[PDB]
C-alpha cells in the first residue's frame, strides 16, 4: 500500500511528516512478512 | 409467491492440472476439484468424473495401477502408452 | 512560460506538453510566494532537487477557486468527474495560484469553459473535446437543442467582485513518472566524480543508495538503462554522464 | 443569493432584424429541466409586460415575435422581427429561490 | 379583463408609514399568489415579499426583513402593506404582484402585476 | 486471407531493466502463441495487373507486422482513428536517406503511397514526391533517424499503443521460409518509443509504388507488386513468463493462458515441472443473468380507477387530483388498446416506468371529439384557450378514448357544458369555474341572456346518431413536474421472472 | 474498524476513494485471521 517498495526512493520523494506513513505501511508489512517467514521457521525448526 | 427457495452458491473448485515430465510430454490433464462436469481444456475430451471432482483430458481405466500423480478421493494417473 | 504565460486553455480541453532534456529547479518555483497552494502528492516539495525523473507533463488550466481541492488524487466533483480527473495513484504535486487580476476582466470574462454535463464518469489523464448534446434520458432528441437536451460546454461566471471560492484560480499539474528508462530533465544537483571500488553515498539520477561500485563485465543494450535483482532493489547501473 | 447580470446590457439593433440578450445568474436557476425565468417589458411609466414566464413558454396575447432559449444560467432572448414601439427596458427574474432577484435592465433602441 | 387599480401618484413627508394596496378585479384574489415589488428609476427592480391570501406563510427579503409590515386583506381584494421608519431611500415606486404556478406548491410564473403607486417624498 | 500459426513470436523487452538469469514473469499485452496469423497479401499481380487492396485492418490493440521480402516493397504504416483531417493520423515513412515519423491532422488521400522514380544516370529509385495526405493541420509530432525498415530477411515490428506512447519493437533475422512465420525464437528489442499521446484503432500498412505504377497505365512495366507479401496478428493481454539469459535477452517465453501446461509453467515459475499435480486456478461459475424480485405494489396509484370510471368532471369544472406517495405502473397505461389517444408531449411513453418524479397530476374533463386535437401543447382553439390551457413546456400524457358506450344515449348530457365566451384566454393549469354571466359587449346587459351579452357555458349535445365528430371522446391530461425534492411516486420496482 | 463487514455495501455505498481505506482495513483484518488460521492449522498440524 504504500507508493514505493525501496526505502531510499520514498525517503528521498518524501518529507518525513508525511514520509512516516508511507515508511510505517512498509514497516507493518515487511514487519508483517518477517514474522510470518520466522514463525514459519519456528515451525520448520521444530519439524527438523 | 409463498414458497421457500434454498440456496446453494454456484460451484467453485481449484483448477488442478496433472501433467507428466516437462522433458517427458506436453499433454496434461485438468482436474476440477468437486465440480460437476455439467456446468463445466475444451469440455468434452475424454471427460472422466470421480468424487474428487471432474477429470478432463485423460481416460478413465478400468485396470489398476500404482499411484504416480494422486488425483485423490481415491484416483491416480499416470503416463502410459 | 508554463507559469507565467500569457493565455491557459479551459479545463475541458486543457494544455499536456512534455518536458524533457533540460536541468529543472523545482526550488526556484516552491521557494516563490506566489502559488498559494503547493499540495505534493507523490513528492516533497524541498525534495524535488534531488529527484530525476524520466517524464514530466504540465498540465495547466483555469478554474474556479472552490474547485481546487477536488483537483485531487481520489476526489469528487464537477470539474473532477466531467472535466479533469487526476489518477488515484497519481505522483506529482498541484500549483495553483490567484489569478482575478490576470484572466477576469472588469466585464464577464466567459472564455473559461467546463462541460456540466457529460454520461459517464472522467478516465484519469484523458482529454474529451466532444461536444455532442447531452440527454438526460426521458426522450431522444437531435442535435439542435431541445428542452431535456443541453449544450455541454458551460462557461465559468468570472468577476473580479467575487470572492474566494469564485474567482479564476490557474492550477499547474506537474506529473511526475518514473518508468525506470533514462531520466531526461531533473533537478540542479551538481555532478561530481565517480568513485570505484570504495564504499560511497552515490546518487545516480535519483536511486540515492550507498554501496561501493566496481567495474563490471556485463553488457547493457543501449536502451535499458539499470539492472535489477530478486528483491528489486538496483544491482548495477549506467552512468549518466 | 443569485445575482443576475445582464448582457450585453443596453442594445442597439435595427428594425426588424436579430436581436439577442442574454443574462447568466450565479447559480444556475433550473432545478430539473424546468427553468424559474421571466422576462418583462417595462415602458417608461407603465407596468411591466410579460413576455417569457417560462425557459420557452410564451405568454397569451403577446405576438410571437419573442422567442425563448438558453439552459441553465444562460438563458438568450431572441426577437427576429424586432418592431417599433416595443423597445422599453428589459428585466430577467430568477424564481428558484427566495430572493426574487431581477435584472439590472436592457435599454433597446431602433 | 384583469384589472388592479393604483393612486395614480402619493406625496408624503418623510417619516411616515402607510397602508398601500391593490383591488383585485377579474380573478379570485385568495387562491393566486401575493407578492410586491418597487421600482426605482436608473435602478434594478427589486422584490418585496410574499403571503398567500387565503391560510398562507409569509416571508421577505433579508435586507428589508421585517422593515415594512406586509398583510393581507380578504375582503375588497386587497394586501395592505405597512411602513416602519420610512426614509427617502426607502422611498420608491411600487407595483402590485400576482403569482401564478402550474401545480402550486412553486412559482412558475407571474401572470399580472398592477400599474403601480409612485410614493414620492418630495 | 490465409492464416498461418504464430508459432511462438511476438515477444518484445517489456522493460528498459537488465536482468540476468531471472525468469520474471509479468502480464503485458503480447501475442498469444500459437495464434492464426493472417497473411494478408495486399497486391497481387494478375500479366501484372495491378490489384490494388490495403484494407484498414484494425489495431486490437497491437499489431505483429512482418515481411519475409529482402526487396523492401513495404515503405511504413498508416496510423489512425478515421483517417481523416478532423483526427490526428500517424505516419511512418522510410525512405532511403533516413526514417520519417510524422504526426498530425492528416486528410488522407483515397490511396497513401511514396512515389519513387527510376534515374538513368544514378541508376537508382529516388523518392520523386509523397502522396499520402493532402494536408497536414494541427502538427504535433516528428522524428528522424536510421532507416530500420532497410538493413530472406525477416523484418519484425510490434506496434503498441500505451497511455499515449506508441510502442516499437525491431528485430531482423535472414530466414529461408517461403511464406511461413520461423518456428524459432527472436526476442524484439525497444526500437523507439514515441509520445504520441493519440488513439489508434485501425492499421494499414504502406508501400512504396515505382514510376511505372505512377504512370495512369493499367500495367506497371518497371514494377511488379506481387512480392508484397506481410502478416499482420493481434496482440492480446496475457501474462508471459519471459525469461533473461545472461545478457538480458529473451531466449524463451511462455504464454500462461495457451494451455494448462503453460498454466503451470507460470505458477510454478519454472520452464521445466516435474511430474505431479498443481493447483493452478480455481474455476468459478460466473452468473448467468441477474433476477430481481419485489413484492407487488402495496400502494398501488388509482390509475386503473382515474382513467376507467363512470361519472366525471367536465371540462370548465375539470378536476385536479394529486397522486402522489405511491408507485404507478404505467406499462399497463401504455400497453391498453382501449384509448384512441395516448400521447406523451414532454417523455416517450416508452420508457415512462423507469422514470421516477416527485409529483404526478390526472385533469378529468369532457371536450367534443373534433375538439380533442385542441388540447395539445401550445395549441391554439376555442376549448383550448378558453377552458383547458396546456403550456408550450409540456410534460405529462393526454389521454383521449372513446366514451359513446360509457355515457353517450339518445339523452342530451345537457349537464356538461363548455365556456363559449370569456374575457380572455385562460393560463394553463389554471381552474375555471366561474357562474359570471360574461355581459361583454358594447353595453353590459346585466342580465342573464342578451343580444350582445351570451352567458359563458354552452350545453353539449351528446348523441348517438352525433357521429365520430360530436361523440363524447372523453379526454385524460396526465401531469408530471419535478419540484428540486425527492420522487415518491415512481414506475413500480422490475421483477424479472 | 471498518463502517462494514460486507464488502459490496462499502463498495455501493461510498465512492472508490474513500472506499479503498475502508477496504484496506477489512483486507489487513481477514488477512490477519487467515495468518493466524493458517499459524493455528501449522502448530495444530504439527501436533497431528
Ligand atoms: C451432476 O448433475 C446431474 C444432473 O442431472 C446429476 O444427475 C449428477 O448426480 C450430478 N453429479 C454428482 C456427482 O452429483
Ligand atoms: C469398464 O467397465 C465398465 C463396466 O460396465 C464398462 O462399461 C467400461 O466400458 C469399461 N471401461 C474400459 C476402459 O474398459
Ligand atoms: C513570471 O512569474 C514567475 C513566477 O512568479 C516569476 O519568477 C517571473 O519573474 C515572472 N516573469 C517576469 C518577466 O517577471
Ligand atoms: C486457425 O487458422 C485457420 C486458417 O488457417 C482459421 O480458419 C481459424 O479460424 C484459426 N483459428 C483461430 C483463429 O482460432
Ligand atoms: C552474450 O553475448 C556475447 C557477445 O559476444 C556472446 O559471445 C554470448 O554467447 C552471449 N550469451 C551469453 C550467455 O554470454
Ligand atoms: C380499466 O378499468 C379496470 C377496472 O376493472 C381497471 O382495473 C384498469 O386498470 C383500467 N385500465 C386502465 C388502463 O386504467
Amino acid at each position: 500500500g504504500a507508493i514505493s517498495s525501496v526505502l531510499n526512493d520514498i525517503l528521498s520523494r518524501l518529507d518525513p511528516p508525511e514520509a512516516e506513513v508511507q515508511i510505517d505501511r512498509l514497516i507493518t508489512g515487511r514487519l508483517q512478512s518477517l514474522q510470518t517467514y520466522v514463525t514459519q521457521q519456528l515451525i520448520r525448526a521444530a519439524e527438523i | 409467491t409463498l414458497e421457500i427457495l434454498d440456496i446453494t452458491p454456484c460451484s467453485f473448485g481449484g483448477v488442478s492440472v496433472i501433467t507428466p515430465g516437462t522433458n517427458t510430454s506436453n499433454q496434461v490433464a485438468v482436474l476440477y476439484q468437486d465440480v460437476n462436469c455439467t456446468e463445466v481444456y475444451s469440455t468434452g475430451s475424454n471427460v472422466f468424473q470421480t468424487r474428487a471432482g471432474c477429470l478432463i483430458g485423460a481416460e478413465h481405466v478400468n485396470n489398476s495401477y500404482e499411484c504416480d500423480i494422486p488425483i485423490g478421493a481415491g484416483i491416480c494417473a499416470s503416463y502410459q502408452t | 512560460e508554463v507559469f507565467n504565460a500569457t493565455r491557459f486553455a479551459s479545463v475541458y480541453a486543457w494544455n499536456r506538453k512534455r518536458i524533457s532534456n533540460c536541468v529543472a529547479d523545482y526550488s526556484v518555483l516552491y521557494n516563490s510566494a506566489s502559488f498559494s497552494t503547493f499540495k505534493c502528492y507523490g513528492v516533497s516539495p524541498t525534495k524535488l532537487n534531488d529527484l530525476c525523473f524520466t517524464n514530466v507533463y504540465a498540465d495547466s488550466f483555469v478554474i474556479r477557486g472552490d474547485e481546487v481541492r477536488q483537483i485531487a488524487p481520489g476526489q469528487t466533483g464537477k470539474i473532477a468527474d466531467y472535466n479533469y480527473k487526476l489518477p488515484d495513484d497519481f505522483t506529482g504535486c498541484v500549483i495553483a495560484w490567484n489569478s482575478n487580476n490576470l484572466d477576469s476582466k472588469v466585464g464577464g470574462n466567459y472564455n473559461y469553459l467546463y462541460r456540466l454535463f457529460r454520461k459517464s464518469n472522467l478516465k484519469p489523464f484523458e482529454r474529451d473535446i466532444s461536444t455532442e448534446i447531452y440527454q438526460a434520458g426521458s426522450t431522444p432528441c437531435n442535435g439542435v437543442e431541445g428542452f431535456n437536451c443541453y449544450f455541454p460546454l458551460q462557461s465559468y461566471g468570472f468577476q473580479p467582485t467575487n470572492g474566494v471560492g469564485y474567482q479564476p484560480y490557474r492550477v499547474v499539474v506537474l506529473s511526475f513518472e518514473l518508468l525506470h528508462a533514462p531520466a531526461t530533465v531533473c533537478g540542479p544537483k551538481k555532478s561530481t566524480n565517480l568513485v570505484k571500488n570504495k564504499c560511497v553515498n552515490f546518487n545516480f539520477n535519483g536511486l540515492t543508495g550507498t554501496g561501493v561500485l566496481t567495474e563490471s563485465n556485463k553488457k547493457f543494450l543501449p536502451f535499458q538503462q539499470f539492472g535489477r535483482d530478486i528483491a528489486d532493489t538496483t544491482d548495477a547501473v549506467r552512468d549518466p554522464q | 443569493d443569485i445575482v443576475l447580470t445582464q448582457s450585453p446590457a443596453s442594445l442597439a439593433v435595427s428594425l426588424g432584424q436579430r436581436a439577442t440578450i442574454s443574462c447568466r445568474a450565479s447559480e444556475s436557476v433550473n432545478i430539473y429541466g424546468n427553468s424559474f425565468m421571466h422576462w418583462y417589458q417595462q415602458k417608461p411609466g407603465q407596468p411591466p409586460k410579460l413576455l417569457i414566464f417560462r425557459a420557452s413558454n410564451l405568454e397569451s396575447g403577446i405576438p410571437v415575435r419573442f422567442s425563448g432559449s438558453g439552459s441553465r444560467t444562460d438563458f438568450t432572448l431572441t426577437i427576429n422581427p424586432v418592431e417599433a414601439d416595443d423597445v422599453a427596458t428589459y428585466y430577467c427574474h430568477q424564481s428558484n429561490e427566495d430572493p426574487f432577484t431581477f435584472g439590472s435592465g436592457t435599454k433597446l433602441e431602433i | 379583463q384583469v384589472q388592479l387599480q393604483q393612486p395614480g401618484a402619493e406625496l408624503v413627508k418623510p417619516g411616515t408609514s402607510m397602508k398601500l394596496s391593490c383591488k383585485a378585479s377579474g380573478y379570485t384574489f385568495t387562491s393566486y399568489w401575493m407578492h410586491w415589488v418597487k421600482q426605482r428609476p436608473g435602478q434594478g427592480l427589486e422584490w418585496i415579499g410574499m403571503i398567500h391570501p387565503n391560510s398562507g406563510s409569509t416571508k421577505y427579503n433579508e435586507n428589508f426583513k421585517s422593515k415594512a409590515t406586509l398583510t393581507v386583506d380578504k375582503s375588497s381584494s386587497t394586501a395592505y402593506m405597512q411602513f416602519s421608519s420610512l426614509t427617502s431611500e426607502d422611498s420608491a415606486v411600487y407595483y402590485c404582484v400576482r403569482s401564478g404556478s402550474y401545480y402550486g406548491t412553486t412559482y412558475d410564473y407571474f401572470d399580472y402585476w398592477g400599474q403601480g403607486t409612485t410614493l414620492t417624498v418630495s | 486471407p490465409a492464416y498461418t500459426n504464430s508459432f511462438t513470436r511476438g515477444v518484445y523487452y517489456p522493460d528498459k531493466v537488465f536482468r540476468s538469469s531471472v525468469l520474471h514473469s509479468t502480464q503485458d499485452l503480447f501475442l498469444p502463441f500459437f495464434s492464426n496469423v493472417t497473411w494478408f497479401h495486399a497486391i497481387h499481380v494478375s500479366n501484372g495487373t495491378k490489384r490494388f487492396d490495403n484494407p484498414v485492418l484494425p489495431f486490437n490493440d497491437g499489431v505483429y507486422f512482418a515481411s519475409t521480402e529482402k526487396s523492401n516493397i513495404i515503405r511504413g504504416w498508416i496510423f489512425g482513428t478515421t483517417l481523416d483531417s478532423k483526427t490526428q493520423s500517424l505516419l511512418i515513412v522510410n525512405n532511403a536517406t533516413n526514417v520519417v515519423i510524422k504526426v498530425c491532422e492528416f486528410q488522407f488521400c483515397n490511396d497513401p503511397f511514396l512515389g519513387v522514380y527510376y534515374h538513368k544516370n544514378n541508376k537508382s529509385w529516388m523518392e520523386s514526391e509523397f502522396r499520402v495526405y493532402s494536408s497536414a493541420n494541427n502538427c504535433t509530432f516528428e522524428y528522424v533517424s536510421q532507416p530500420f525498415l532497410m538493413d530472406k530477411n525477416l523484418r519484425e515490428f510490434v506496434f503498441k499503443n500505451i497511455d499515449g506512447y506508441f510502442k516499437i519493437y525491431s528485430k531482423h533475422t535472414p530466414i529461408n521460409l517461403v511464406r511461413d512465420l520461423p518456428q524459432g525464437f527472436s526476442a524484439l528489442e525497444p526500437l523507439v518509443d514515441l509520445p504520441i499521446g493519440i488513439n489508434i484503432t485501425r492499421f494499414q500498412t504502406l508501400l512504396a509504388l515505382h514510376r511505372s505504377y505512377l504512370t495512369p497505365g493499367d500495367s506497371s512495366s518497371g514494377w511488379t507488386a506481387g512480392a508484397a507479401a506481410y502478416y499482420v496478428g493481434y496482440l492480446q493481454p496475457r501474462t508471459f513468463l519471459l525469461k533473461y539469459n545472461e545478457n538480458g535477452t529473451i531466449t524463451d517465453a511462455v504464454d500462461c493462458a495457451l494451455d494448462p501446461l503453460s498454466e503451470t509453467k507460470c505458477t510454478l515459475k519454472s520452464f521445466t515441472v516435474e511430474k505431479g499435480i498443481y493447483q493452478t486456478s480455481n474455476f468459478r461459475v460466473q452468473p448467468t443473468e441477474s433476477i430481481v424480485r419485489f413484492p407487488n405494489i402495496t400502494n398501488l396509484c388509482p390509475f386503473g380507477e382515474v382513467f376507467n370510471a363512470t361519472r366525471f368532471a367536465s371540462v370548465y369544472a375539470w378536476n385536479r387530483k394529486r397522486i402522489s406517495n405511491c408507485v404507478a405502473d404505467y406499462s399497463v397505461l401504455y400497453n391498453s388498446a382501449s384509448f384512441s389517444t395516448f400521447k406523451c408531449y414532454g417523455v416517450s411513453p416508452t420508457k415512462l416506468n423507469d422514470l421516477c418524479f416527485t409529483n404526478v397530476y390526472a385533469d378529468s374533463f369532457v371536450i367534443r371529439g373534433d375538439e380533442v386535437r385542441q388540447i395539445a401543447p401550445g395549441q391554439t382553439g376555442k376549448i383550448a384557450d378558453y377552458n383547458y390551457k396546456l403550456p408550450d413546456d409540456f410534460t405529462g400524457c393526454v389521454i383521449a378514448w372513446n366514451s359513446n358506450n360509457l355515457d353517450s344515449k339518445v339523452g342530451g348530457n345537457y349537464n356538461y357544458l363548455y365556456r363559449l365566451f370569456r374575457k380572455s384566454n385562460l393560463k394553463p393549469f389554471e381552474r375555471d369555474i366561474s357562474t359570471e354571466i360574461y355581459q361583454a359587449g358594447s353595453t353590459p346587459c346585466n342580465g342573464v341572456e342578451g343580444f350582445n351579452c351570451y352567458f359563458p357555458l354552452q350545453s353539449y349535445g351528446f348523441q348517438p346518431t352525433n357521429g365520430v365528430g360530436y361523440q363524447p371522446y372523453r379526454v385524460v391530461v396526465l401531469s408530471f413536474e419535478l419540484l428540486h425534492a425527492p420522487a415518491t411516486v415512481c414506475g413500480p420496482k422490475k421483477s424479472t421472472n
